[PDB]
RNA sequence: GUUCCUGCCGAAGUAGAGUUAAGGUGCCGGAAUACACGCUCAUCAGA
RNA sequence: AAAUUGUUGAAAGGGAAGGGCAUUUGAUCAGACAUGGUGUCACUGGGCCAGCAUCAGUUUUGGUGGCAGGAUAAAUCCAUAGGAAUGUAGCUUGCCUCGGUAAGUAUUAUAGCCUGUGGGAAUACUGCCAGCUGGGACUGAGGACUGCGACGUAAGUCAAGGAUGCUGGCAUAAUGGUUAUAUGCCGCCCGUCUUGAAA
């Protein structure tokens, strides 16, 4: 039954397995807030954005050296 | 022959699948259990360690805790419990 | 023969603070109770319930009610110390007390020796 | 760095000279004299055949002595059936 | 507990124009010396109009058996209430100590009559010098000349699940 | 004022037990509860 | 401490026997019972009689089945596997015929049962409900006994001969002396 | 009639270790089919 | 348009389709150290895992040492006068299986015993120890230093405001997932009810 003792430690609160706080990101611009950020948070991108957009969105993180959650998402499946 | 450990088997749960309850031979009494206190066991092809914790009831059952836990379907299972770490 | 409970009645006491001592029985309290001392085994006199000991064949004269003093020389005359060491019984004792007795040196001296 | 040394002698029961934890051992009661081997120069860095030579032929005079322990060293222990470690007497 | 017999004294305190009043000693069986002296405050009660806060307890000492070789026979009273009404009895237990035997006597209460300790009450035990006196017959019956019978209830337990042997 | 300074004293139930099986009777009755004067040290040792 | 234990059935309570049987199969120990037609039960003839009853398998063996399935949780995996360990049989089948039979104390109608009790006999009850194979058995038994009363005399004849060869070996020395110096 | 989830205050919590009350130690089920007494097996035995 | 009915096609199965459980055999997928450096395959530092050592907290279990109290335990022991029966040693009487039998005094003798009562103590129990030493189990929370301390001639060191050190191995693995048959066991109309759960 839930109750607020099970709630988890503040350190590991919102962590991925990966160690990575997901953040949504539906543009260039917003990822570029993620700049430094990259041991802290990983981006993930919006479920609404187009195919051309998410390849330039890809490849702007991986020049930035952010981690990216959902890549290969309508670019591949699954 | 080549054994130098004790084939032991594996009761059940405490009731918690953490620690299992094991029935070593030749053990009457808690007295007699508490030398095999500490001393490594073996499930055995794969093999899952643990150590006996600590004495169970007055029939010699001891407590045992694995790195994981049993499976469940192994109560009745043969189980080996080792000699080391010795304390004499 | 018929192992009977009765002054002059010696006994061995299986489980207690003696953990196996003879002892000559005194004076009988009531069916369950009876009044014991060992003088030479150590065991202080006592009154103790049948169930912890157990009866042995052997018996000798004692008079009812004998102080501790009188217990010892009476045990002296009777000499069933001796009496007990010649029994089998007091021989599969020591025999079962030296096996557990044994080093795996001796042990392995045992093995060789067998073969 | 609490590693016991030990000699089989190899002499003996083909044993050598090596390191082993204590907690992966027993203790029997049975003693023989060490002071006829001198055993100072090989250490522990040391261990990162002559030498067991001389340690063997020193621990062989003290061994003689003793009656059969040349055959219990030789002779592995295992444990049979009935046997309870709880009261054994090692 | 096992029990332990004490010596238990009480003047009851003195006031102004009263002399140092008679010394109250008693004879209680008690696991311990708090129980005892509580034991004395309630049979006091019953006697005469007293209460804890009125009086105190003089001395409390423990008393051991002066003879603890000894088998002896003793007279022990014993008064109690089924619930409604209250009446004696006398019995004879067979003992090496006073203390032993109300051991087996509360033991022996407790067996026949559903009765606890607070329920039962002891007067005086009194240890029999020469045998004769002994009215009770079972007590009777181990007083006599080489005294000789087997031990029953022989069988014991098998200790194991399975016997090949039977 | 030394004693209010103190903080009441959390105590671990007994480790050897509460010796008579059932507790809720005064001492001399047979029960926990109750003044059992000097044996008290026998009992906050045991839960300390 | 054996590979397989035999229980004989005869002098036993079906409750007993078939507690420690389950508790034995689900540490593991494989059990086969025989001579379950001449297993006891507690109470008088018409109370366990309407009592099987009221559950209503005929044979001695299936009711010793079913009280001891009552113990075991049958319907998970471990109750199943702790079942195809049981055996249970009426008279002794081959081969358990050539061996020897233990018997459990705790179970035991002689120690348990009170003297001028009223008790009941499987094997009337299973042919009281319908069980039309009593017969067959105890001619089996009969010859069963013969067969036995043989291997006693044989095992008279092997103990006699074991006391020579006991004597035998004491009129050696080594084992004489090995007992002096130790065990 | 009930009243998305969680928390809080108040008449008359999560996990590991140990201890323990109430209880229990034939098996399902973890614990002595341990001991010691008095009883009772009744066609209402007695859980 | 749902809901519903009928023909045709595919598949499974059995008299229902049907599930859950166990075993069996298979098929198929994921499974890093891209270890930082040095040396002419070798060594060294980091990270994962396994063991050990030394610590800290929590408790569990032993063994053993010292000390105080009691009626300075009480017993026992050796003394010790008096007393008795469960009446020894004997004598006497009757009869006697020719050795045992029966009971009158008999108070210690070819047994012993109980009280008064002297000495010496021991042990038991209770209680204390800022007394030692052994085996277990769970916890390793915190992340520059600061404090109370301890010891150190001193310098410094430490078990002193929360775990560090040593040894070994560290991957086509350890293993983990999915899926399918066959074999048998159990269940098997639905609601409620029920125990902890089918029933
Ligand atoms: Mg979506
Ligand atoms: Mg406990
Ligand atoms: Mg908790
Ligand atoms: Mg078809
Ligand atoms: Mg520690
Ligand atoms: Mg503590
Ligand atoms: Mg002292
Ligand atoms: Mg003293
Ligand atoms: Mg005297
Ligand atoms: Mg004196
Ligand atoms: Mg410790």
């Amino acid at each position: 039954q839930p109750k607020i003792g099970y709630g988890s430690n503040k350190k590991t609160k919102f962590l991925s397995p990966s160690g990575h706080k997901t953040f949504l990101v539906a543009n260039v611009k917003d990822l570029e807030t993620l700049t430094m950020h990259t041991k802290t948070y990983a981006a993930e991108i919006a479920h609404n954005i187009s195919a051309k957009n998410r390849v330039v969105i890809l490849a702007r993180a991986k020049a930035l050296g952010i981690k990216v959650t959902n890549p290969k998402g309508r670019l591949a499946l699954e | 022959s080549h054994r130098l450990y004790v084939k032991g088997k594996h009761l059940s749960y405490q009731r918690n699948p953490n620690v299992s309850l094991i029935k070593i031979e030749g053990v009457a009494t808690p007295q007699d259990a508490q030398f095999y206190l500490g001393k490594r066991i073996a499930y055995v092809i794969r093999v899952m360690w643990g150590k006996v914790t600590r004495t169970h009831g007055n029939s010699g059952v001891v407590r045992a805790t694995f790195r994981n836990n049993l499976p469940a379907k192994t109560f009745g299972a043969s189980v080996r419990i080792f000699l080391y770490p010795s304390n004499i | 023969n018929w192992r009977l409970v009765e002054v002059g009645r010696v006994v061995l006491i299986k489980k207690g603070q003696s953990a196996g001592k003879l002892a000559a029985i005194v004076e009988i309290i009531d069916q369950k109770k009876v009044l014991i001392d060992g003088p030479k085994a150590g065991v202080p006199r006592q009154a103790i319930n049948l169930g912890q000991v157990v009866l042995t064949p052997l018996t000798f004269a004692l008079p009812r009610g004998a102080r501790t003093a009188t217990v010892s020389k009476k045990w002296a005359a009777a000499a069933v110390c001796e009496k007990w060491a010649a029994s089998s019984w007091a021989k599969k004792i020591a025999q079962r007390e030296r096996r557990a007795a044994l080093t795996d040196f001796e042990r392995f001296q045992v093995m060789v020796l067998r073969k | 760095d609490n590693t016991l040394l030990i000699s089989g002698p190899f002499k003996v029961n083909g044993v050598p000279l090596r390191r082993v934890n204590a907690r992966y051992v027993i203790a029997t009661s049975t003693k023989v004299s060490v002071e006829g081997v001198n055993v100072e120069k090989f250490n522990v860095e040391y261990f990162a055949v002559e030498d067991q030579k001389v340690v063997d032929k020193a621990l062989i005079a003290e061994i003689k002595k003793t009656p059969l322990l040349k055959q219990y060293l030789s002779a592995s222990f295992s444990l049979k059936n009935g046997d309870k470690p709880h009261m054994l007497k090692f | 507990a096992h029990f332990k017999e004490y010596q238990v004294i009480g003047r009851r305190l003195p006031t102004e124009s009263v002399p140092e009043p008679k010394l109250f000693r008693m004879r209680i069986f008690a696991s311990n010396e708090v129980i005892a002296k509580s034991r004395y405050w309630y049979f006091l009660q019953k006697l005469h109009k007293v209460k804890k806060a009125s009086g105190e307890i003089v001395s409390i000492n423990q008393i051991n058996e002066a003879h603890p070789t000894k088998v002896k026979n003793f007279g022990v009273w014993v008064r109690y209430d089924s619930r409604s009404g209250t009446h004696n009895m006398y019995k004879e237990i067979r003992d090496v100590s006073r203390v032993a035997a109300v051991e087996t006597l509360y033991q022996d209460m407790a067996a026949r009559h559903r009765a606890r300790f607070r329920s039962i009450h002891i007067l005086k035990v009194a240890e029999i010098e020469k045998t004769a006196d002994v009215k009770r017959q079972y007590v009777k019956q181990f007083l006599t000349k080489d005294l000789k019978f087997p031990l029953p209830h022989r069988v014991q337990k098998s200790t194991k699940t399975f016997s090949y042997k039977r | 004022q030394a004693n209010n300074f103190l903080w009441p004293f959390k105590l671990s139930n007994p480790s050897g037990g509460w010796g008579v099986p059932r507790k809720f009777k005064h001492f001399i009755q047979g029960g926990s509860f109750g003044n059992r004067e000097e044996f008290i040290n026998k009992l906050v040792k045991s839960m300390n | 401490v054996e590979p397989v234990v035999v229980i004989d059935g005869k002098g036993h309570l079906v409750g007993r026997l078939a507690s420690v049987v389950a508790k034995q199969l689900l540490n593991g120990q494989k059990i086969v019972v025989v001579r379950a037609e001449e297993l006891n039960i507690s109470g008088e003839f018409f109370r366990n009689k309407l009592k099987y009853h009221d559950f209503l398998f005929r044979a001695p063996s299936r009711i010793f089945y079913k009280a001891l399935r009552g113990m075991v949780s049958h319907k998970t995996a471990r109750g199943k596997a702790a079942l195809e360990r049981l055996k249970v049989f009426e008279g002794i089948p081959p081969p358990y015929d050539k061996k020897k039979r233990v018997v459990v104390p705790q179970a035991l109608r002689v120690l348990r049962l009170k003297p001028g009790r009223k008790y009941t006999t499987l094997g009337k009850l299973s042919t009281s409900v319908g069980w039309k194979y009593e017969d067959v058995v105890a001619k089996l038994e009969a010859k069963r006994k013969v067969s036995s009363a043989e291997y006693y005399a044989k095992k008279r004849a092997f103990t006699k001969k074991v006391a020579s060869a006991n004597a035998t070996a004491a009129e050696s020395d080594v084992a004489k002396q090995l007992a002096a110096l130790g065990y």
